[PDB]
């Protein structure tokens, strides 16, 4: 016996609200901070 | 590669606080003040709500107080609490 | 003004509660508007909005104005919400100037917001009953004496009053009563003779009807400004000189306006006769002190005439410019070292300069100044002006002449302090809410221990209650308490700064 | 302990159902969907009580089924505090005795609720009792026993919703009390 | 401005340690003389006159104790004294070169004699937030959320 949860979340779009992103939110959305200029690892594996 | 830790170290540090009997009294007065804001009508809390059942105890522990009214000649005749 | 709005929200939460915070923040966010749209926007019962507005106008937080088409508009001033932070300072200086009775008078007045003389003296007497015991009593006579003395000395100022109904606009009343303020009776206390001995909590019609009062915030701001000036003078030369300047401020205050750059004329003859008899000083000694004070190169005070032999006028605008400049030096010095303040001040006094001159004239090694100027420039404490070599203003064709804009500088510190107090308040609330579980666990057992103590119950509870886990957590509760105390001390000191920063941005502006 | 709560929902009736009268199909579907599960604010659902009102049965484009919105009432297990209850034991523990109502089992009697004289057992998990003059510290509570009388004193919802990107305790717990006379095993009184 | 750099440029550094210690020495000595003036409170006119620490006499005090064996005469001393006159160690009391010993040489008494810090420190500096290098960022709910400002955490600890 477990907490009931609704199964169907289906919905429909009603509006598009355009707008802007400020620095705080722009960081908040992102996962990581790109800090290195390079593309691939030095070794022959060429891993990013 | 590794970005700096979220707290880079700073050489300078905040200067030591000033203390004294007057300052202690300011601190205590500020505390006492905070306490006063919780014991008069102007401290508008949400009106009590959502009783569970007709508990017999309701007769005795009910909070009783007079209805707060400001003197009405200083305000618009539009917002009577009744 | 977003940090400021955060302060408004915080202090509304702490003073009044959620719904009051919500209404106040929305109103200070949207401007003067009629009630119905506020109720719509908030979506709560109009009863709540109504009650909150009544409470707010009672404390003079919000103000209502009759408007075209017969609607009533409700408005708030952001400055007014930035004052309860100063109430401790108000009470301290009033206790310094008046006995505890004046302190209680002022406390009651600010806590209530508006009150009449009879009820305030009665409530002060009642709340004082627990400050003396063993049969001691008091009458309203002494409280009235203190109140009239306070009102005479302008700390107490009368609230507005309604126009007379039978005199003006007879018939149905307008939407709002449109109160009016009268200036001649601002310090005119009404009369009473009632006296009553306060009840010592044994648990066993108005002559001054309608004459409300409220503390004079401007007098307190002026008084604080005076104390700051005296403190500057005392440190500048000497205690004797500050006692002298405290004199010229005294006869200045009773007749000077708070806004003018210069005080009313004063003479050394009236300074001397006003000079305390407890100081062994002669008229010639005073005359010498005044002449050498006027000769001070910081131009703290100027001559401006010769009436009465000694004639001198303190320069308010210039001093506050000096007051503010110094604190700008202060923030730079600690956060960036003496050498950095060495350069910053250099750039201030040299209105236009370049780096090589700075290194030459600031004894700074190469590769140590350059980076530091860049840091000040990055932080915007330093503003680059950049005259060109050619009309294209190309960087290869310009000179990097530095410039200071003190008024802009102050503004960002205000912003800093606003965020600073905000973050302290939050941290204290964060600490309070996380420890609330242990606080209430302690408070209930403290109440249990304090209960039934006078009933004569057995003593076999002091140790038995203490056996629980709270005891080896009391030192953590003490750690909590000192952290709160220590945060609060930090808040307190920050307000003392705010007063000077605000004092300048006010004085530097003309508000035309 | 039982309480009656009003609800609303949208029900999809798959098209091979259309023969049977609608009301029956919605009732069955709601019982299917909600029965024997617990809501985060009203406790454990038993079954629907009745259907009050029904809207129109639309057909959305791209699908054969008919969607209807329903107002219905459902009886829910939601005991309030200080209710007197009778229930079989289901297991002893150092932190208290577990009790069962048959259909529900998350009731704990903590030792603070137990009578003062008995505090622990002879290292055997079967909880013992003690009393002053008679009952010389030899009575003990069988893990099933009879339906002991007890009174609820605490309750809580604990959330179990998923956390983080995707790819065992019940969300409801009660606390009972046994201290007062006349409670516990009927043989005592 | 090469090898010359002002003769203090020895070691090709402006001899930073020596220039700073020399400035500290001048400062402390002229404090001592202005302190004789202040201790005496000589008939204030003469109190401030004695607080005019004569910088030709400072120049003669700095040739000795082995300090300014390097180029000293007016120019180089006067300019290092001037390096000290570009901050709040000083304030205008030169009265041109004619009043005083060549204007007490660039006014090397000016207000070194005192100009006591107009005001004390500032609450802002005596608080973490204001000192925080990383400002902005710290947003209600975020990485540097003010609910962890280690600067505070530390300022809290101390
Ligand atoms: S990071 Fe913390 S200490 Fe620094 S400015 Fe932001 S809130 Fe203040």
């Amino acid at each position: 016996k477990e907490q009931f949860r609704e199964t169907d979340v289906a919905k429909k779009i009603s509006h598009i609200c355009f707008g802007m992103k400020s620095p705080e939110e722009m960081r908040q959305q992102a996962h990581i901070q790109v800090v290195s200029k390079n593309l691939y690892s030095q070794d022959n594996q060429h891993a990013p | 590669l590794k970005p700096p830790p979220l707290f880079p170290d700073t050489d300078y540090k905040p200067v030591p606080l000033k203390t004294g009997e007057g300052e202690e009294y300011m601190l205590a007065l500020k505390q006492e003040l905070r306490e006063t804001m919780k014991r008069m009508p102007y401290f508008i809390e949400t009106p009590e709500e959502r009783q569970d059942i007709e508990r017999y105890s309701k007769r005795y522990m009910k909070v009783y107080k007079e209805e707060w009214i400001p003197d009405w000649r200083r305000l618009p005749r539009e917002m009577m609490p009744r | 003004t977003q940090a400021e709005i955060k302060l408004c929200s915080l202090l509304l939460q702490e003073h009044f509660g959620e719904i009051v915070e919500k209404i106040g923040v929305h109103l200070i966010r949207t401007g003067s508007q009629p009630l119905r749209v506020i109720a719509h926007d908030t979506g709560t019962s109009l009863d709540q909005v109504k009650k909150a507005l009544c409470v707010l106008v009672q404390h003079n937080l919000v103000s209502y104005q009759v408007h075209k088409r017969g609607v009533v508009e409700y408005e708030a001033q952001c400055s007014r919400v930035l004052r309860m932070l100063r109430y401790p300072r108000y009470i301290y200086t009033t206790k310094t100037l008046y006995s505890d009775t004046g302190e209680l008078i002022v406390e009651e007045l600010l806590l209530n917001g508006k009150l009449t003389m009879s009820a305030v003296v009665k409530k002060v007497a009642d709340r004082l009953t627990e400050t003396m015991e063993d049969g001691k009593t008091m009458d309203y006579a002494e409280v009235s004496n203190t109140f009239v003395r306070l009102a005479d000395t302008h700390f107490v100022q009368r609230c507005p009053s309604v126009p007379t109904t039978e005199n003006s606009d007879p018939g149905p009343p307008p939407p709002a009563p449109t109160l009016v303020i009268n200036e001649k009776d601002m310090y005119l206390v009404p009369k009473l003779s009632l006296i009553g001995k306060g009840k010592r909590r044994r648990s066993s019609p108005i002559p001054d009807d309608g004459i409300y009062w409220q503390a004079n915030l401007d007098r307190f701001h002026q008084h604080f400004r005076d104390q700051a000036i005296v403190s500057a003078v005392a440190n500048r030369m000497d205690q004797t000189s500050s006692e002298i300047v405290r004199t010229m401020l005294r006869m200045s205050e009773i007749t000077t306006s708070s806004s003018a750059p210069f005080t009313q004329p004063l003479s050394s003859n009236e300074i001397f006769r006003s000079l305390p008899v407890g100081y062994n000083i002669s008229k010639q000694v005073l005359d010498q002190y005044l002449t050498l004070l006027a000769d001070d190169p910081l131009e703290f005070v100027g001559k401006s005439g010769d009436s009465g032999g000694g004639m001198y006028v303190i320069n308010l605008h210039k001093a506050l410019a000096s007051l503010a400049t110094a604190t700008l030096e202060s923030v730079v010095q600690e956060r960036f070292g003496s050498r950095c303040a060495r350069i910053f001040r250099l750039v201030l006094q040299k209105k236009h300069i370049e780096q090589k001159q700075v290194e030459d004239f600031a004894m700074i090694p190469a590769k140590e100044a350059k980076d530091m100027l860049y840091k000040m420039l990055s932080e915007n404490f330093m503003s680059l002006q950049e005259i060109p070599k050619t009309p294209d203003h190309a960087p290869s064709r310009t000179f990097y002449l530095y410039t200071v804009n003190i008024l802009s500088a102050a503004r960002m510190l205000l912003h800093r302090c606003y965020k600073s107090i905000a973050n302290l308040i939050e941290r204290r609330q964060f600490e309070t809410k996380e420890n609330k579980r242990l606080l209430e666990k302690s408070q209930r057992v403290e109440a249990i221990i304090a209960s039934m103590q006078a009933t004569g119950a057995e003593e076999a509870q002091l140790q038995e209650i203490e056996e629980m886990i709270t005891a080896p957590e009391r030192q953590q509760l003490e750690t909590l308490k000192r952290n709160v105390n220590k945060l609060d001390a930090s808040e307190i000191q920050v307000d003392e700064t705010i007063f000077l920063l605000e004092s300048y941005i006010e004085c530097t502006m003309k508000r035309q | 302990m039982f309480v009656l709560v009003e609800m609303v929902d949208t029900v999809r009736i798959p098209p091979w159902q259309f023969e049977r009268k609608l009301n029956d199909s919605i009732a069955e579907e709601l019982n299917k969907k909600l029965a024997n599960k617990v809501v985060y604010n009203v406790g454990l659902c038993i079954c629907l009580f009745d259907i009050t009102k029904l809207e129109d049965a639309y057909v959305f484009p791209g699908d054969g089924a008919s969607h209807t919105k329903v107002h219905f009432r459902c009886v829910v297990f939601h005991p309030f505090l200080d209710e007197i209850l009778i229930g079989k034991i289901k297991g002893c523990s150092p932190e208290g005795v577990h009790v069962s109502l048959g259909f529900f089992d998350d009731i704990l009697i903590p030792p603070e609720s137990l009578q003062q004289p008995a505090k622990f057992d002879e290292a055997e998990q079967v909880w013992v009792w003690e009393y002053e003059t008679e009952e010389g510290a030899h009575d003990l509570y069988m893990d099933t026993g009879e339906e002991i009388r007890f009174r609820v004193v605490d309750e809580s919802f604990v959330d179990t919703s998923p956390t983080g990107p995707s790819s065992k305790e019940a969300p409801y717990t009660l606390v009972g009390s046994i201290s007062e006379p006349g409670l516990g095993l009927l043989s005592w009184w | 401005r090469s090898v010359t750099g002002g003769a203090w440029y020895s070691d090709q550094d402006f001899e930073s340690e020596f220039v700073e210690v020399l400035n500290q020495q001048c400062f402390k000595f002229l404090q001592s003389k202005a302190e004789t003036a202040r201790e005496s409170k000589q008939n204030p006119m003469i109190q401030r006159n004695s607080s005019f620490a004569s910088s030709h006499e400072v120049w003669k005090y700095i040739c000795e104790l082995g300090i300014s064996k390097v180029e000293l005469s007016m120019e180089d001393i006067e300019t290092i004294l001037n390096t000290l006159i570009y901050d709040g160690k000083v304030e205008m009391t030169i009265i041109a070169a004619k009043e005083g010993t060549v204007g007490s040489v660039d006014g090397h008494m000016k207000l070194y004699r005192a100009v006591n810090p107009i005001i004390p420190p500032t609450g802002l500096v005596r608080a973490p937030c204001g000192l925080c290098p990383v400002f902005d960022d710290c947003h209600e709910g975020g990485e540097i959320s003010p609910s962890n400002c280690i600067y505070m955490t530390e300022w809290l600890e101390f």
